């Protein structure tokens, strides 16, 4: 469920190893 | 799977987004329900 892990992370970022860099920049976009 | 009666301690706690370790939802229904609840809490 790694795709489900990415979904459950991504839908929880905006709602509250370069993929982690895209996640932290997307958290900046979220805020 | 310890979400028997302690759902209140996560539910009203995530209204305020207090960064407090309460419970990690292991069910997909609970995660979708939290995605409804916290998004309502943001506009609230």
């Amino acid at each position: 469920l790694t795709l489900s892990s990415a979904m459950w992370f991504s839908w929880g970022v905006l709602l509250n190893f370069s993929a982690r860099i895209l996640g932290m920049v997307w958290a900046g976009f979220a805020m | 799977s310890f979400t028997i009666g302690k759902a209140i301690w996560l539910l009203w706690g995530l209204v305020f987004n207090n960064s407090v370790p309460v419970q990690n939802p292991k069910g997909t229904t609970s995660k979708i329900m939290v995605s409804v609840w916290a998004f309502f809490a943001v506009i609230f």
